[PDB]
């Protein structure tokens, strides 16, 4: 009855949130799906948390998919308890990962002038930046 | 001079190097030869690179920064043998410790600890330009991210004395990988070098930028600096009318 | 000299071709009434002849009497270690190359059903330990021994001290005494080495600063190939505890290009002459040889000297020393630094990163593992090691039941250790 | 009856997933057939005979002797027990030798899929006891399966009895 929350550690490279969700579905179903992603390019970290309807099928998916030699990779699913479970634990659950393109944007401002007063603006800052070294030296 | 007729090289090296031998404060088994990098920086007026071009620029220099008893690995397409034996014949074995086949570095060498292995064995990679696409791939972040790039030594033709123009010139040649920045940072030499030296390692390196990598050479320069790993970053030079050409 | 001596024209011909044609001055006043008969007992420093002393009379009296192996021994050689006995059979095998005369060498550690059975054939020149000879006298059935003219004794000083005591009163009582000749030898002349000669001896006998290192087993040679690496251009002499180990490590380092000379040659005197006497010529170079073959040999001016296995001998070795001194000391024999404390003698502790050994073991051991004869070396080099180190005198400091073999082997260039007995 | 605790062990074989990843990797160093090495054999005499060196093969170890003499010298890097073995005394001890001389073995379904790899019509024990190389990490990892899916596991139910 309780939801049945699935860590699997040791993800081989490719077996992401859709993926995941084809295969965990087989044995029960996925209320929401979570991959922890990197921070800029939301690469995967290679764990997720698989939060099943019920407790006790989560337990059979634990049983049968613990220890498992998957691409040169041993798969550790484990039922994390639920009092380690926090509300954020499935943030962003399902939820596409639109990887901001943070170098390019910023190749977008340096692509994009300032206004000619915020331009003077930065020249003064640069001419900050030279005179706050002046002392510096 | 030569940037924007206001470069004050010379002493600049010379006061930087007394800057850093002032800042000097069992191991005997734990010494060797490092001397502290000299880092030259550099500022643009816009992103030079549109994305990260994971092969090292050769700037030529005839002062190494890299010293000639480092261990150099070769990475050449197949066979291993008749390149083996090439670098028998013209006396590099010394220098050279290894040969690596293309095919042999993609199979005996797969696991991330085979290429930390692998990575710490050796100092610097040299690499064929036939086949450096390829590393990228094969090497992945162990080597293009803890400052391991290989290097397209040019060996296509395979001769002995082709072999030793090439270890040269990537020996004293210095290098760096470039990546989509208005700022990135060149290695000049060491605090060993004299002063005279990395002045002039130095301008070979701003002309060689202002050639093959900022498109339109000291105009789209804004600032050179010059730094140590843990000094000030002295100006070599200042843009003395940025002010229209950003406008 | 050589020439003055009535040798043998054998025993002429190869002391030419084995070593020099001189007399040393412990040589020059033993030679003499040992090729008489009369009994010996002389007092001489380590390495000063004494191997060729008790051994060119000794030899010259077997083709004097005509011996032959169904006569059994004739001749009986006492040695309180293995590594010096190696040395003299070494020697001895090259006295012996023209004459007629079989030669052995019995020591602990090594196949006692093997041993036994080349006993039964006759050994007319046996060189032996106190501990497996007497178990050779009183257990094996077929050797002839009664046969026995000359008995002879190294470093008795040092027979004593080791644990020996009783081992040569019993066998004493074994062995016979009537018309036989006997060569007692120690530069010690304590009262207990006093009673061994009156029990042994015929009456009226001829009276004549610190630099360690704390590595791990396992990684004690790569430590070792990444040291001799940063200094190829000094002046390096290490030390080790045998000489199969050191003919391996300079066969092993040979193969991986860092050519490295050696003491140990081919068991052949003159080569380990010439490669010294190269070796000390040379400014800069690396060598690697046993503290037995440097003993009585002046060290040149090195840089290093390098005591890769712990000496057998730390009462002589404090005095050895007296460039740059270093001693690859482990873990579990860090008691060693204490007996330093007693002999006061100054000590540095030297440090050194895990960042920088060069980790070449995976490709060190498919070396070994590929070929025949460095497994052999190997092998042969890490049986030594261990019998060596359970001979050592300080039982209390150099603990083998303390050690851990699976490492020992790490270093030889072995995955799992070899079945070595004991 | 109530199965020993050396012959209840064998009805707890290795599972679907870890088995399938040994023969794969058994299957890249199968041994060479009669019919072909012949063929290799004759190429290399035709080659001698009209005018005149090579690497040392890499092949999986089979033979009860051969592979429990490979235990007991420490070379087998894994060993793999067909589980219906007819008497079953000739491998009853193999589980005890391997874990005494600490060798990875597991206990696999079938002595006609071991006998299968060697082109045998069966195959009581294989061993794997040197790779190439290029697949030094694949062995590593299907070793380190089967600690964890056939040693770690179980385990407890060896040392009881069966049935």
């Amino acid at each position: 009855k309780k939801k049945g929350v699935l860590y699997v550690g040791r993800l081989p490279h490719g077996f992401y949130e859709k993926q995941m969700r084809m295969y965990f579905s087989q044995f029960g179903p996925v209320l929401r799906l979570r991959m922890s992603r990197n921070r800029k390019t939301g690469s995967s970290k290679h764990y997720a948390f698989i939060e099943f309807e019920s407790l006790d099928v989560a337990n059979v998916v634990a049983e049968t998919m613990h220890n498992y030699l998957l691409y040169g990779k041993l798969l550790q699913c484990k039922v994390i308890p639920e009092d380690q479970v926090h509300e954020n634990m499935f943030k962003g659950a399902d939820v596409p990962f639109k990887r901001i393109p943070h170098a390019t944007i910023a190749r977008l401002q340096h692509e994009k002038p300032l206004s000619k007063e915020k331009a003077d603006k930065l020249i003064t800052r640069h001419n900050r930046k030279l005179k706050l070294k002046k002392r510096k030296l | 001079e030569l940037l924007g007729s206001d470069a004050p090289l010379e002493k600049v090296c010379s006061a930087l190097l007394e800057y850093e031998s002032k800042r000097k404060s069992n191991l005997l088994e734990d010494e060797q030869d490092d001397i502290e990098p000299v880092w030259l920086q550099l500022a643009t007026l816009k992103f030079i690179g549109n994305n990260r071009k994971l092969i090292p620029y050769k700037i030529a220099i005839k002062n190494p920064v890299i010293p000639s008893s480092s261990e150099a690995c070769l990475i050449v397409k197949d066979p291993q043998r008749v390149y083996k034996d090439l670098v028998n014949e013209a006396g590099l074995s010394k220098v050279v410790t290894r040969v690596i086949g293309l095919s042999k570095l993609k199979a005996k060498w797969n696991s991330y600890e085979q290429k930390r292995q692998l990575r710490d064995q050796f100092d610097i990679f040299l690499a064929d330009d036939r086949v450096i696409p390829m590393l990228p791939r094969i090497l992945g972040k162990t080597f293009y991210q803890k400052s391991k790039v290989p290097v397209p030594v040019k060996i296509s033709k395979g001769t002995a004395e082709q072999l030793k123009r090439e270890v040269v010139s990537a020996y004293g040649a210095t290098y760096f990988n470039s990546a989509p920045c208005s700022s990135f940072m060149i290695k000049c030499g060491h605090v060993s070098n004299t002063s005279t030296e990395l002045a002039e390692n130095v301008e070979s390196i701003l002309q060689f930028v202002s050639k093959h990598i900022v498109p339109d050479g000291a105009k789209g320069i804004a600032s050179i600096h010059l730094k140590t790993s843990q000094s000030i970053a002295i100006p070599l030079w200042n843009n003395p009318n940025l002010k229209e050409l950003i406008a | 000299k050589f020439s003055d001596l009535q040798l043998s024209e054998n025993i002429q011909k190869a002391i030419k071709e084995m070593g020099f044609e001189t007399m040393t001055e412990i040589q020059k006043r033993s030679i003499p009434p040992l090729l008489a008969g009369r009994d010996v007992l002389g007092a001489a420093k380590t390495g000063s002849g004494k191997t060729l002393a008790f051994l060119i009379p000794t030899i010259e009296m077997l083709y004097a009497l005509k011996f032959k192996p169904r006569n059994g021994t004739g001749v009986i050689i006492i040695s309180p270690t293995r590594e010096l006995a190696l040395q003299i059979f070494g020697v001895a095998k090259e006295l012996l190359k023209y004459h007629h005369q079989t030669f052995g060498i019995v020591i602990g550690g090594a196949n006692r059903r093997a041993e036994a059975d080349k006993l039964v054939k006759g050994v007319n020149l046996l060189v032996a330990t106190p501990g497996r000879l007497l178990d050779h006298l009183q257990n094996t059935k077929g050797f002839v021994f009664r046969n026995l003219r000359s008995l002879v004794i190294d470093e008795a000083d040092r027979i004593l001290e080791i644990g020996f005591e009783d081992e040569m009163r019993q066998i004493m009582k074994i062995l016979p005494s009537e018309n036989r000749q006997t060569l007692l030898f120690s530069a010690t002349q304590t009262t207990k080495v006093e009673d061994l000669a009156r029990i042994s001896l015929k009456p009226g006998p001829l009276y004549v600063e610190q630099g360690y290192v704390v590595v791990d087993s396992d990684k004690r040679f790569l430590l070792l190939f990444s040291f001799l690496k940063r200094n190829l251009k000094k002046k390096v002499i290490v030390f080790m505890s045998s000489c199969a180990s050191v003919k391996y490590m300079a066969e092993l380092l040979n193969y991986i290009d860092l050519p490295v000379l050696d003491l140990h040659g081919k068991q052949k005197q003159q080569r380990r002459t010439n490669t010294f006497f190269e070796f000390c010529n040379a400014e800069k170079g690396i060598l690697l040889c046993t503290n037995v073959a440097a003993r009585g040999l002046d060290i040149p001016a090195v840089d290093w000297i390098v005591q890769y296995d712990p000496p057998d001998d730390p009462r002589d070795y404090i005095h050895r020393v007296g460039g740059k001194s270093l001693m690859f000391l482990a873990p579990s024999e860090l008691g060693f630094l204490r007996y330093l404390k007693t002999a006061k003698v100054s000590l540095n502790e030297f440090e050194f990163p895990a960042n920088k050994v060069a980790n070449v073991q995976s490709q060190l051991e498919k070396l070994v593992s590929k070929n025949y004869y460095l497994q052999q070396s190997a092998k042969d080099g890490y049986r030594s090691y261990l019998q060596a180190y359970a001979s050592y005198s300080l039982k209390s400091i150099f603990d083998i039941n303390k050690l851990d073999l699976a490492k020992v082997a790490k270093s030889f260039g072995f995955a799992h250790p070899p079945n070595v007995n004991i | 009856l109530k199965v020993p605790p050396a012959i209840a062990q064998f009805q707890k074989t290795l599972d679907k997933n870890t088995a399938t990843q040994v023969f794969k990797l058994l299957n890249k160093y199968r041994p060479e057939t009669a019919a072909e090495k012949k063929q290799r054999l004759v190429a290399e005499a035709e080659a001698v005979a009209n005018g005149k060196v090579s690497k040392k093969p890499y092949n999986v170890k089979y033979g009860l002797n051969h592979v429990v003499a490979l235990i007991e010298a420490k070379k087998a890097k894994l060993v793999l027990i067909a589980s219906d073995v007819d008497p079953i005394e000739l491998v009853v001890f193999l589980p005890a030798l391997c874990k005494k001389m600490g060798v990875p073995y597991a206990i696999v379904k079938n002595k006609a899929r071991l006998g299968t790899v060697i082109h045998q019509k069966t195959a009581a024990v294989l061993a794997v006891t040197e790779v190439r190389e290029e697949d030094k990490n694949e062995l590593a990892s299907i070793v380190s399966a089967v600690d964890a899916n056939f040693s770690a596991k179980y385990d407890e139910s060896r040392r009881k009895w069966g049935g």
